[PDB]
């Protein structure tokens, strides 16, 4: 005779629906992330791989439209771990290449104080 | 501005010389009367030791404020030690951000090694399967 | 008897000159900004954290210091008092 | 040094209009090199669906042959 046990095991149930659906949304967007700029991917373009990119946060952030809502969860720990494999020399190879990247501009700092 | 035995405002503040301590004179005098010690400390103490509150002797004093030039000095430091913790809040911040940033580019150029390969391989089986 | 802090400090009576602070904080302009931009920023942000803990901080001892002044005073007009009870003595006896 | 104390007013004042802007450099800084960091994780997570639609060109391709 369960009373209050159905019950107790459906919000259970209810809650490992929901642990699923989370992570396997997608892994980008649940782990952390701008206006809308289709004139930057013009300009970004005017190769292949950086409009794919663009095309990708434009549809996430949704003279902006919407559309691509169809691009699952196994498909992208297959993806995760096969990358994984290609990318002490590994450690140093991509020291260099973040302090190649952390190496106009001035006039963003100077507004961002405006809004402080 | 309170006596640390009784917890009252004391009337006639009577400052010892072995704990340093405020205490109102008709306290701390039935203390010694007891035993000769200080009450906080547990140390030797007479009346002759205990020292009544005074002016300080010539020169004239004003209360504390934030104009006086040591009051003035002393915030300085409070304005220039906050600030120090201020850059370890983004010092710290930063080594995670750019041992990230190291972790994410490295990923990235042993990923688009691979991407250069299929996009070789998927054509030249296009490549090869279209002309039999 | 001090260093070259007292060359410096009687120079600065006897000429009656008070040496000229950072006068540029108050001022500037828009349209080098990028690093006063910058300053003012931060600046802004200190005051702000600074202003929100004082106003609570201040909240709590505005008063608290107050009191404290009140401690200090009545200690001061008890030796006046003190004095006063001395010389009067002092005074009848010679009269006397 | 000897240097004149009125000076060392105005340099007192130069050293913290120097600080206030050696702090302020070294922030906004921080927050475009982690803007930076995110943009390279949407590509980085962008080329891993485009490598799949590639693995199935290469699918595609290997059942061709085999017929």
């Amino acid at each position: 005779e369960e009373r209050e046990i159905d019950d107790t095991y459906i919000e259970d149930a209810a809650d490992v629906d929901a642990r699923k659906q989370a992570i396997r949304d997608a892994e980008r967007v649940k782990e952390m992330k701008a206006v809308q700029k289709d004139l930057p991917r013009p300009s970004e373009v005017n190769l292949r791989p950086l409009n794919v990119e663009p095309p990708l946060t434009d549809l996430q952030k949704s003279t902006m439209l919407h559309y691509d809502l169809l691009h699952e969860p196994s498909g992208n720990k297959k993806g995760k771990t096969v990358g994984f494999g290609t990318n002490t020399y590994l450690e140093h190879n991509p020291y260099e290449k973040f302090s190649k990247e952390e190496l106009e501009s001035l006039e963003k700092r100077l507004e961002i104080n405006r809004g402080h | 501005l309170i006596c640390s035995i009784s917890n009252e405002v004391p009337e006639h503040p009577c400052v010892s010389p072995v704990s340093n301590h405020v205490y109102e004179r008709r306290l701390i005098e039935k203390y010694i009367a007891e035993n000769g010690t200080d009450p906080i400390n547990n140390q030797p103490l007479s009346e002759e030791q205990l020292i009544d509150i005074k002016v300080a002797h010539p020169i004239r004093p004003k209360p504390p404020s934030a104009t006086s030039i040591p009051a003035i000095l002393k915030a300085l430091q409070d304005e220039w030690d906050a600030v120090m913790l201020h850059s370890f809040t983004l010092r710290q911040q930063l080594q995670t951000t750019r041992q990230e940033l190291s972790h994410a580019l490295y990923q990235h150029d042993a990923a688009c090694r691979v991407i250069a390969r299929l996009t070789k391989e998927v054509t030249a089986a296009r490549e090869a399967l279209a002309t039999l | 008897t001090d260093i070259m802090r007292n060359e410096f400090e009687r120079l600065a009576a006897r000429q009656p000159i008070e040496l000229l602070s950072m006068k540029r904080y108050e001022l500037p302009a828009p349209s080098e900004c990028v690093n006063n931009s910058m300053a003012q920023l931060e600046h802004q942000a200190v005051r702000i954290e600074n202003l929100e803990l004082m106003s609570q901080h201040g909240c709590n001892a505005w008063k608290v210091y107050n009191e404290n002044l009140v401690h200090m005073i009545e200690h001061a007009q008890k030796e006046l008092q003190k004095l006063r009870k001395h010389i009067q003595d002092l005074n009848w006896q010679r009269k006397n």
